[PDB]
């Protein structure tokens, strides 16, 4: 019975670790996307500002 | 004075794929 | 005692599955928001470029 | 030439909602 | 032996709880970033539309 | 008609940091 309990513990730990890996991937992807959006937003803000200053 | 487009479709697709794949991490 | 161990394992699994469901919700919302931001940023970039070209 | 606005308030509030809801998924084991 | 099983149960619970805390923190940060992006994207859209009407 | 800039580098850095910190929450059980 103790072996069964230890095997259930290993199951839970394996599933949890896989979930954590997926969540880490999602965090990194969200960070990447936010960074790209920040870059483009600020670039286009500077581009509207330049247009105003050159009109 | 050119405006740039953003392309984060990779990140969006991966987020949706993980939102689907987490079903596989559920404990039975 | 072994029954306390097994019920604890079931509790752990149920709480884990609950958390995973909530996390899936959060991931879908994040993807939706990033998609809307992408669409609008690109729309406004194309609008700014069309303005520049029309002048 | 028309600039559009974005509205992702529901998504932001959902992220905060999940951040709060996850407290009910924490583990309190029987002693 | 069952003391080892009990320790494993506690370790699983504590690691899961700390991971959930970290994830809650990350969700808060993501919500903040998305709110700021929305605000700035709509302020820059209004600026562009106002420039259009002025011209 | 003035365009503002957005600064979310703190949130991005925090997301990457938490991604890294979750490694410490992985379960490494004792072999029975």
């Amino acid at each position: 019975t103790q072996n069964v309990l230890y095997e259930n513990q290993k199951l839970i730990a394996n599933q949890f670790n896989s979930a954590i890996g997926k969540i880490q991937d999602s965090l990194s992807s969200t960070a990447s996307a936010l960074g790209k959006l920040q870059d483009v937003v600020n670039h286009n803000a500077q581009a509207l500002n330049t247009l105003v200053k050159q009109l | 004075i050119n405006a740039s487009v953003v392309n984060i479709q990779k990140e969006i697709d991966r987020l949706n794929e993980v939102a689907k794949n987490l079903n596989e991490s559920l404990i039975d």
